[PDB]
């Protein structure tokens, strides 16, 4: 948790750098996913909250053999030409810690509804009567959009970076690199 | 007075054929005949179109040929006789300067490195391109490179490398006819999504005959990504040769007219006025010329 690296992306005549985001962040779930472990913190340092925008630059911090087994991992080919990053460096001692969360939403009506005949047997019109077209949760939140090896349907990922608090508190990180109770630092 | 003709009409030099696609496994590719293509399947989510790999396959097999015609001078319709032959004297003189050395180079490069495959690479571990020279329906020599190698930032060298650089510019110089089957092969993953060029059920993708297709213009395009003598700032790597110099990405048009950076003020530098622009400056002016285009007043 004491170490940081930073993936910045290399500006790409071909792709707008959301696409570039959505790739490393697919390449880091699949290193996550072979690696193992829950203490990799994930962080956008140029995340600007007035359109959501995700930024330019990805952060990760994890302890120093953690990040070795990463860059060792070979997750990394085919991305060195969109991406370049500098060293596993220690993060500096006076930062905030701030967590970092995925928060979905049940942006689909008849997903609940189909979820319902699995649970009561409802009929049709008593899911439509039950719940209503106007349940549906827009979310005004920076967001990557992914696809699945294990479920073939493409799903959008909201990232939101928590307030700035004053220390951080033990907790695990999941296989995104979000957080399941952790926190990462902020400079 | 040498004014530039009303009509300036290039054929597009270096033809490329409509790049299919395929699937099929990792170390299958040595026996990569009867490779079953994608195709273009509509899904409702509204209903769109979408490319995938079956469960059985990692590798894409994209499938193109390219034709180096070569009198990449000579104007299809020139207006003026003057000057269709001042330019004709001008791109000879950059012939016996530099006989198509770096253009060939690097368009090798786009050759060796998967830029045809615009974003079937991004998310491919391994990518391997084969390019074959056909000549009178048999291979006359054969080639395999690595896109992991090769970059898409950097211009380097290598010796298969500079023997396709000499085909491809005795191609553009005119003492043959230079024809290669260059098949790709990425290792995009099982059954992943893959990105063919998308016609205009909202949103469509192009195919030709129960086979999903690249275009042949972003396959030119591709080709085309070799200019590096830009003003380059933010880090950003080789654009395509265009005129002034733009990029849809970006959203931003690099080598802007109010510099003299262009490449019709570098042409009307060049065989106007005769005020020779730089090395750099000549070369992207005559990869722009290979290009072609629908240059001249109005």
């Amino acid at each position: 948790m004491d170490h940081y690296l930073d993936i910045r992306l290399r500006p790409d005549p071909e792709f707008p750098p959301a696409q570039l985001m959505s790739v490393l962040f697919g390449k880091l779930h699949q290193a996550l996913v072979a690696q193992g472990g829950d203490r990799i913190g994930v962080s956008f340092p140029d995340l600007d909250e007035s359109r959501s925008r995700l930024g330019e630059r990805l952060r990760i911090h994890a302890s120093a053999d953690d990040l070795r087994a990463l860059l060792a991992r070979p997750w990394l080919e085919g991305l060195r030409d969109h991406l370049q990053f500098g060293e596993p460096a220690v993060v500096p001692h006076p930062t905030p810690y701030r967590q970092v969360s995925r928060v979905q939403a049940k942006s689909n009506p008849e997903r609940l509804r189909r979820r319902l005949m699995r649970r009561h047997d409802l009929s049709e019109e008593e899911a439509r009567k039950r719940i209503p077209d106007t349940v549906a949760r827009a979310l005004d939140l920076p967001f990557v959009t992914l696809r699945s090896q294990s479920t073939g349907q493409h799903f959008r990922l909201f990232i939101r970076h928590g307030p700035l608090q004053v220390t951080a508190e033990e907790g695990g990180f999941t296989c995104y690199g979000l957080s399941k109770g952790g926190f990462v630092p902020w400079f | 007075i040498l004014s530039t003709a009303s009509v300036l009409a290039f054929e597009r030099k270096l033809d490329p054929s409509d790049a299919l696609m395929s699937a099929g496994a990792w170390a299958q590719r040595d026996a990569s005949q009867e490779w079953p293509a994608v195709t273009v399947r509509e899904k409702s989510v509204q209903t769109v179109d979408v490319a995938n790999l079956p469960s059985d396959a990692d590798t894409l097999k994209v499938r193109f040929t390219l034709r180096v015609l070569g009198g990449a001078g000579t104007p299809s319709a020139c207006n003026d006789a003057a000057y269709r032959d001042k330019l004709l004297q001008t791109v000879a003189t950059y012939v016996n300067d530099q006989g198509f050395a770096e253009l060939a180079r690097r368009y090798a490069h786009n050759l060796a490195n998967a830029r045809f495959l615009w974003r079937n690479r991004v998310g491919a571990e391994a990518v391997e391109v084969r390019i074959n020279h056909i000549r009178q329906g048999e291979v006359a020599r054969a080639w395999r490179f690595d896109a992991l190698a090769i970059g898409l930032r950097d211009f380097k060298a290598d010796a298969e490398l500079d023997a396709l650089a000499e085909l491809i510019a005795s191609g553009l110089s005119g003492s043959g006819h230079v024809l290669l089957e260059v098949v790709a092969f990425a290792r995009i993953g099982d059954g992943q999504e893959v990105f063919p060029s998308q016609e205009l059920k909202s949103k469509t993708l192009y195919s030709v005959r129960d086979a999903a297709a690249i275009h042949s213009q972003k396959i030119g395009n591709a080709l085309r990504t070799i200019d590096t003598w830009y003003p380059d700032e933010d880090g950003l790597g080789p654009i395509a040769v265009e005129p002034y110099g733009s990029v849809t990405s970006q959203g931003k048009a690099y080598r802007q007219p109010k510099q003299k950076l262009d490449f019709y003020t570098l042409l009307d530098n060049w065989v106007l006025r005769d005020e020779a622009p730089a090395v750099e400056q000549q070369h992207y002016v005559i990869a722009n010329l290979i290009r072609g285009g629908v240059f001249g007043e109005a």
